[PDB]
C-alpha cells in the first residue's frame, strides 16, 4: 500500500518541517504478495 | 528428432493446441476472478437485491 | 460405403421433389456443404457453395435448407429435363484417411 | 487455352512401366494444386494423389510405395510411372487442379480423363 500525498503548495523558506496537519488519501494498492525487507532511494 | 505433418496421416497426428489454465495454491492475494452478475434497481422496498 | 444415398425416388406427377442429404456432424454439421449437379457422361459441377452465397445467373427455382445435422433439397413443378445427376460433397474425416469424399450417384426414371 | 492435359494408358504388357504426362496450360503451374481423381464405371469419385506447385506432395494411401510421381517447374509437366499392374485400374482418371489455398476452395481446371483398362 502506498498512502500517497502530493501537495503542490509551500511559500516559506526550507528551515525546517512545518506547523501543519493534512491527512493522506489512499491511491496505490499492489496485490504483488512479495517479501521486502531492504531498499534504496533513487539519488541523481 | 523432427516431425512429420502430411495430409496421409488421419485423425491423432494433427497438432492440437494446448493452453494450461493453472494456478497457484491460493497462496498470494486472489488477482484474478470470473465474470459476476447484476440486478435491476428497485427503489423502497423490502427487497436484498 | 459409411454414407447412405437413395437408390432412386419415385412420386406421382404434380409433387414437389424432396432430396434428403444426411451424414454426420464431422462433414456437415461443422463444415460447409457443397451440392453438385452432374450430366450423365459429364464431369461434376459446383452450383451450390457455403449455403449462403450462390452463383448469378442460377434461378431460385431450387431451394435448399439445412435443419440439424442433415440438409433437404427441394424442387418444385418438376420437368422432364430435371433428370440428371446430384452429388453432396463434404469434408469427412475417416480412419483409413481423411478426405473429400463424394456420393455415389442417385439415378431418376421417369415413365 | 487453360486446360489440363493429360495422355490416355495405352496397351502394355506384363512386367512394364506406363508413364503418365500431366501439363497445365492457360494459366501460370505455380498458382494451382494438382489433385488425382478416379472413377470406376458405376461408381463415384475417388481420389489418389496430390502434388503442391510448388512443394512436397501426398502420394496414395493404397498404391504407395510403387507409384513414381514427382514435380518439374520447368515446362509446368509432372510425370506419374505406374508399375505391377493389375485389373484394378480400370477406370477414369482425371488430372484435376483446385484453388490456391486447399480445404476450402473452387474446383476451376477439369481434364478430359484418361480411360485405363487392364485385363489379361
Amino acid at each position: 500500500k502506498i498512502y500517497s500525498k502530493h501537495t503542490p503548495i509551500l511559500v516559506r523558506e526550507p528551515e525546517d518541517l512545518p506547523q501543519g496537519f493534512s491527512a493522506l488519501e489512499p491511491l496505490v494498492d499492489l496485490p504483488i504478495g512479495i517479501n521486502i525487507t531492504r531498499f534504496q532511494t533513487l539519488l541523481a | 528428432r523432427s516431425y512429420s505433418f502430411r495430409p496421409t496421416y488421419g485423425v491423432g497426428h494433427q497438432p492440437y493446441r494446448v493452453v494450461v489454465l493453472s494456478f497457484e495454491l491460493l497462496h498470494a492475494p486472489a488477482t484474478v476472478c470470473g465474470p459476476k452478475k447484476s440486478t435491476n434497481l428497485v427503489k423502497n422496498k423490502c427487497v436484498n437485491f | 460405403s459409411v454414407l447412405t444415398q437413395p437408390p432412386s425416388a419415385s412420386g406421382t406427377p404434380g409433387q414437389r421433389v424432396t432430396i434428403p442429404c444426411s451424414g454426420s456432424s464431422s462433414n456437415i454439421g461443422n463444415n460447409y456443404v457443397y451440392w453438385y449437379q452432374q450430366l450423365p457422361g459429364t464431369a461434376p459441377k459446383l452450383l451450390v457453395y457455403g449455403n449462403n452465397q450462390r452463383p448469378s445467373g442460377v434461378p431460385d427455382r431450387f431451394s435448399v435448407s439445412k435443419s440439424g445435422t442433415s440438409a433437404s433439397l427441394a424442387i418444385s413443378g418438376l420437368r422432364s429435363e430435371d433428370e440428371a445427376d446430384y452429388y453432396c460433397a463434404a469434408w469427412d474425416d475417416g480412419l483409413s484417411g481423411s478426405g473429400w469424399v463424394f456420393g455415389g450417384g442417385t439415378k431418376l426414371t421417369v415413365l | 487455352q487453360v486446360q489440363l492435359v493429360q495422355s490416355g494408358a495405352e496397351v502394355k504388357k506384363p512386367g512394364a512401366s506406363l508413364k503418365v504426362s500431366c501439363r497445365a496450360s492457360g494459366y501460370t503451374f505455380t498458382s494451382h494444386f494438382i489433385h488425382w481423381v478416379r472413377q470406376a464405371p458405376g461408381q463415384g469419385l475417388e481420389w489418389m494423389g496430390i502434388i503442391n506447385p510448388s512443394g512436397g506432395a501426398s502420394y496414395a494411401q493404397n498404391f504407395r510405395d510403387r507409384v513414381t510421381m514427382t514435380t518439374d517447374p520447368s515446362t509446368s509437366t509432372v510425370y506419374m510411372e505406374l508399375g505391377s499392374l493389375r485389373s484394378e485400374d480400370t477406370a477414369v482418371y482425371y488430372c484435376a487442379r483446385a484453388e490456391g489455398s486447399s480445404w476450402l476452395g473452387w474446383f476451376d481446371p477439369w481434364g478430359q480423363g484418361t480411360l485405363v483398362t487392364v485385363s489379361s
